[PDB]
């Protein structure tokens, strides 16, 4: 059935890395949306809920994200994604900066440099990029210096045996582990269309939507425990649990590979199948039970959303209050800590 | 019969597959070698349709195949950045025992390039990634043993140092990037070479970084 | 807006042409 | 009128045509310069360097023909026209008038001809197929670019490329540019269309030695003399035909602009060769015009040889976005590079998606399929509803950017690199998740 599964799957992952990344999260899922329609009037078949996150990462890598500053959003984990399945350099547009040390981070083992372009020495590290193979961080892309553009484009001249780029005036030996990711903190920038070209657009903007899905995300941790449980059971089973069961069958397999005389010493192995197989019954419940646990985690999902509209609405006027008077600058994480404030430290809910 | 003729052209084939085959790899030439791959191919369809289905014949038609399919190869392996080192890579991960005077395109050609595409892959990039480390080091050497210190006459008493900020800018521009050669991933056997000239940058720096301020002290305590 | 950006371009177009129509088109020199 | 007797001096068959071909092309011309206007696109400027260019390309297509029917001068005529009228503009209807014109134009001024024998929907011109600068079919030039791409491959960039339509009648504007006196060209269009690729094919394919200027921090106009020199000696002393590229990473510096205007419009660029280097010059163009059969001694006449081999063998290659001079833009020739068409996309697909399984046995076709691509065939097959939900996606983007410019949004273009990484992400994704499952299995 995956076999009848993967080609519509595919088609969808890749339609969503190469071209949402720039708009927000309700116009992704709305892009998603009008695609998936498509396919299914076409009769190409594809999985009713494609899991993004967990189709395009397994739980390692999502796992060692988290050990970086990667916030644990779904915006951000779709981000992430794009930020490690990219064919072209992405231009990262978070605003807060959580999102360019993420990328330090990740990239901190392959001595990754931290540029401007605002800096007098840009081009000489970029070369040093170019020709060492260093990942490269150029933060202040609103002012994009088109110099740049044969070195996103990646036209290379193999003149000799040795591989070139025109770099200034300069011809820089491009090295095979280069990789460079543009960044910017303004939200509200333009790029020509040929920057466009060059460049994926990664936009880590929190807005009206994604603030709203944390919010909600956080109302279900704190006040429904058991529904954020299963929740999370349906986002496990899009593969994570699968994959779990198959380590335990190659576990197995590994004990019944030695079997000479101590399969019979106690004649108890079959322990560790019963182990294999009640889990199997496990996530075969989770599986004949999806349609009924969706039902019940949207209705409870439903019941927090006003107060997650509520906290949209309350964070963007604290947001806009700015123009009022100079002083009534109120960050994400200051109106993130007034409703943690409601939610857990709340003696009103003792 | 039918059978016997295919069997000659087939030989006859194989004739210039071996010929082609002799040739060493110092002189083979790659977009020679794809002109007359091609023309093989073009021999091979003029064949009657009822040779042509004679398995010997699809098999030498593939297997020519083949040959231009690794062609891409062929060019991206005759290569200067090669060298010997990667070479002798190539030599310990193929498991073939080569002798690089006698090397010749049918050894290459024995050998599954098709099979063995991510071998080649992997010795070709690190042979462009140190290539770019052994050609910066060129242009390092060739800049700083061709530079020269600009003199201006100075009130008929002195030829002083003029060109202060092109110098500086110069050897910081050179200290960067050989430090941040020290952390490339291929910095293995351009080390040594490397240290030495940060050695050498720094110590020039360093003079410089005197003798400047010696300078505009000395104009200015003369004035 | 920046409080709640969705309205706003209907009834701006509306007040710009009813301003339009207030001001007179012209003044003469 | 003069010129046209002048060039149709060479075949005396169509004499009594150099007449009335004249008041055609002046009428038609005319009609455009009405039609089209600086206005709707800057780049709508017309002028009487457009009506040489015309006499030019028409000399250039008799000149090496013995004979000629009058069918096949109306035929050079009309292609012509496309090739200087058509090219640059921009929009579909604006083509539409423009093709549907020329032929009113033709027989306006040319009764009693062949219209089938002198004018075919896909009017073609080019000279690889055969020895002499003849009509071609659309067929067998599309195989012979096809072979020229595969061997492009291999020798310079590795990266695959499509032969669509658009990109052939582009390769073939640009090989007719390559091979016009002082032929200069504009390739004028959207980002990532695949202006530079098809320039350097065309180029490559052609033999053209392709320069380019290397700009860089306060970059001195001495510089870009020095790189004049040495592109002219190159062209002009050492008879080397080169395609001189530019792109917007330098041409946004109008101050090299404006000179360069001088050598796209005479041929020469006066006061660059002075003192020593004039006297380097003129032994050089002594020692190649000995080389070649001339012995022109006078450093005027020597100075007039160069000007000609640089007329001849130097073409300027401009590349840029829909600030420029209408100057330079009267002086190359326009070409413009839409975004890809549906069609374009769709056989983009169709070649990138090849190597694809793509393959249900039991596909079934959906009554009323959502078709985008209007030529697919029908009942479609599972990789060609692959294919056509690719292209329903990037119109789907497309769709997307309008309505969030409409609302207000800020928005980002959408380029065909952007399809072209669509398609590349499918081929990866596609491969990686089938070799997962199979090993699995
Ligand atoms: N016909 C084609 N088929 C496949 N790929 C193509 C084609 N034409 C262009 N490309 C690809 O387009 C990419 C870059 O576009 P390019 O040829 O640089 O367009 P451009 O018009 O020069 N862009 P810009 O300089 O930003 O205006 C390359 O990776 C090419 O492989
Ligand atoms: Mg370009």
């Amino acid at each position: 059935n995956q076999m009848s599964t993967i080609a519509g799957d595919c088609l969808l992952s890749a339609a969503f890395i190469a071209y949402a990344g720039y708009f927000d999260q309700q116009m992704r899922q709305n892009l998603f949306t009008t695609w998936s329609h498509h396919l299914q009037q076409a009769n190409i078949q594809f999985r009713t809920d494609i899991a993004r996150t967990e189709y395009l990462s397994n739980a390692d890598e999502r796992l060692r994200w988290q050990a970086s500053s990667l916030p644990a959003d779904d915006l951000c984990t779709e981000n992430a994604i794009m930020l490690k399945r990219f064919n072209r350099y992405p231009l990262i547009i978070d605003p807060s900066g959580q999102a360019t040390e993420f990328i330090m981070n990740e990239y901190k083992d392959r001595k990754i440099t931290r540029t401007s372009f605002l800096d007098d020495a840009f081009r000489k590290n970029l070369e040093s990029a170019l020709r060492f193979g260093n990942p490269l961080l150029v933060q202040d892309v609103e002012s994009y210096d088109p110099v740049l553009n044969p070195v996103l484009n990646r036209e290379v001249r193999r003149t000799g045996g040795r591989v070139l780029i025109t770099l200034g005036d300069q011809d820089i030996d491009l090295s095979p582990s280069f990789v460079i990711f543009l960044s910017t903190r303004d939200p509200t920038v333009e790029f020509p269309p040929d920057l466009c070209s060059r460049v994926t657009f990664v936009n880590f903007t929190v807005t009206r939507s994604s603030l709203q899905s944390q919010c909600l995300n956080e109302v279900l941790k704190a006040e429904r425990p058991d529904v954020d449980e299963k929740r999370s059971d349906l986002l496990k089973l899009q593969g994570e649990f699968q994959l779990r069961l198959r380590q335990l069958e190659k576990s197995l397999l590994q004990a019944l590979n030695e079997v000479k005389g101590r399969i019979l010493d106690d004649d108890t192995i079959i322990t560790t199948l019963e182990n294999l197989k009640r889990e199997a019954a496990e996530v075969t419940r989770k599986v004949e039970e999806t349609d009924i646990v969706m039902q019940e985690v949207e209705t409870v999902s439903q019941q927090y959303l006003p107060l997650s509209t509520a906290c949209s609405s309350i964070y963007f006027t604290m947001e806009s209050l700015k123009q009022i008077h100079f002083l009534y600058q109120y960050s994400l994480q200051f109106f993130l800590d007034i409703y943690h404030n409601v939610l857990y430290e709340n003696p009103n809910l003792k | 019969q039918d059978l016997k003729g295919v069997w000659s052209e087939l030989s006859k084939i194989w004739e210039q597959i071996d010929q082609m085959k002799e040739q060493p790899w110092v002189s083979v030439q790659p977009r020679k070698l794809r002109q007359n791959l091609d023309g093989l191919l073009n021999q091979l369809k003029n064949f009657p349709a009822r040779l042509r289905q004679y398995a010997s014949y699809e098999f030498v038609q593939r297997l020519l195949k083949g040959y231009l399919k690794i062609n891409m190869l062929v060019i991206e392996l005759k290569s200067e950045a090669l060298k010997d080192r990667h070479w002798k890579q190539l030599m310990k991960r193929l498991h073939v025992n080569w002798v690089v005077s006698e090397l010749t395109l049918g050894q290459i050609w024995d050998v599954d390039l098709q099979k063995n595409e991510a071998v080649v892959k992997d010795v070709l990039l690190v042979a462009q990634g140190e290539m770019a480390l052994e050609e910066f080091l060129k242009q390092i050497r060739e800049v700083w043993n061709t530079y020269e210190l600009d003199l201006v006459n100075y009130q008929n008493k002195c030829r002083l140092i003029r060109g202060w900020d092109d110098l500086f800018n110069k050897v910081k521009e050179h200290i960067n990037s050989v430090s941040a050669m020290k952390l490339s991933p291929y910095y293995k056997v351009f080390e040594e070479d490397a240290l030495s000239w940060e050695d050498k940058l720094n110590r020039i720096m360093a003079l410089f970084d005197v003798w400047i301020d010696v300078q505009r002290r000395w104009v200015y305590l003369e004035g | 807006m920046l409080e709640d950006e969705d309205a706003w371009m209907r009834t701006l177009h509306t007040t710009a042409s009813n301003w339009l129509h207030l001001i007179p088109q012209t003044l003469s020199h | 009128g003069t010129f046209n007797r002048a060039m149709l001096r060479l075949v005396p068959s169509l004499r009594t045509y150099a007449e009335p071909l004249t008041a055609a092309m002046v009428e038609f011309y005319t009609m455009s310069q009405e039609r089209f206007t600086q206005d709707t696109q800057p780049h709508y400027i017309y002028s009487p360097r457009e009506m040489t260019r015309w006499v030019r390309g028409i000399f250039e297509a008799l000149r090496p023909l013995e004979t000629l029917p009058v069918e096949g001068l109306i035929r050079i005529w009309a292609h012509e026209a496309l090739r200087l009228f058509q090219d640059r503009l921009v929009e579909d209807e604006e083509r539409r008038w423009t093709d549907e014109n020329i032929d009113l134009v033709a027989l306006k001024h040319f009764p009693n001809i062949d219209k089938e024998k002198a004018m075919s929907r896909p009017i073609l011109y080019s000279n690889w197929l055969s020895k002499d600068y003849i009509p071609v079919d659309q067929e067998e030039l599309r195989d012979y670019v096809k072979a020229r791409l595969k061997v492009f491959y291999e020798e310079e960039l590795d990266v695959p490329l499509v032969l669509f339509n658009e990109v052939l009648d582009h390769v073939l504007r640009i090989d007719r540019i390559f091979r016009q006196p002082q032929g200069h060209l504009l390739l004028i269009g959207v980002s990532g269309a695949g202006k530079t690729t098809l320039s350097r094919f065309v180029a490559w394919m052609n033999g053209l030695s392709v320069y380019q200027i290397k700009v860089h921090r306060k970059y001195t106009g001495e510089d870009f003399d020095e790189d004049l020199r040495t592109v002219l000696r190159r062209s002009g002393c050492k008879n080397e035909k080169i395609a001189f590229i530019m792109d917007e990473s330098n041409v946004l510096d109008s101050g090299f602009l404006e000179r360069m205007n001088t050598l796209l419009a005479n041929g020469e660029v006066p006061g660059l060769f002075e003192g020593d280097e004039y006297a380097t010059l003129m032994t050089q163009c002594k020692e190649g015009a000995q080389k070649e059969g001339l012995m022109l001694d006078s450093h005027e006449e020597l100075y007039k040889w160069f000007t000609s081999q640089v007329i001849r063998n130097l073409h300027v290659v401009f590349t840029m976005n829909p600030a420029t001079s209408p100057a330079l833009f009267n002086r190359c020739v326009l070409n413009w590079f839409g975004d890809w068409s549906t069609e374009a996309l769709y056989q983009v697909g169709k070649e990138f998606t090849s190597k694809m399984d793509l393959e249900k046995p039991n596909y079934v076709v959906p009554d009323y399929m959502p078709v985008v691509y209007d030529k697919l065939p029908q009942p479609p097959s599972h990789r060609e509803a692959i294919v056509n939900s690719c292209v329903f996606v990037h119109q789907t983007l497309h769709q997307a950017n309008a309505r969030l410019a409409k609302r207000g949004g800020r928005t980002m273009a959408i380029t065909p690199r952007h399809y072209l990484d669509f398609i590349n992400h499918y081929a990866n994704l596609f491969h990686e998740k089938r070799s997962e499952l199979e090993e699995q299995q």
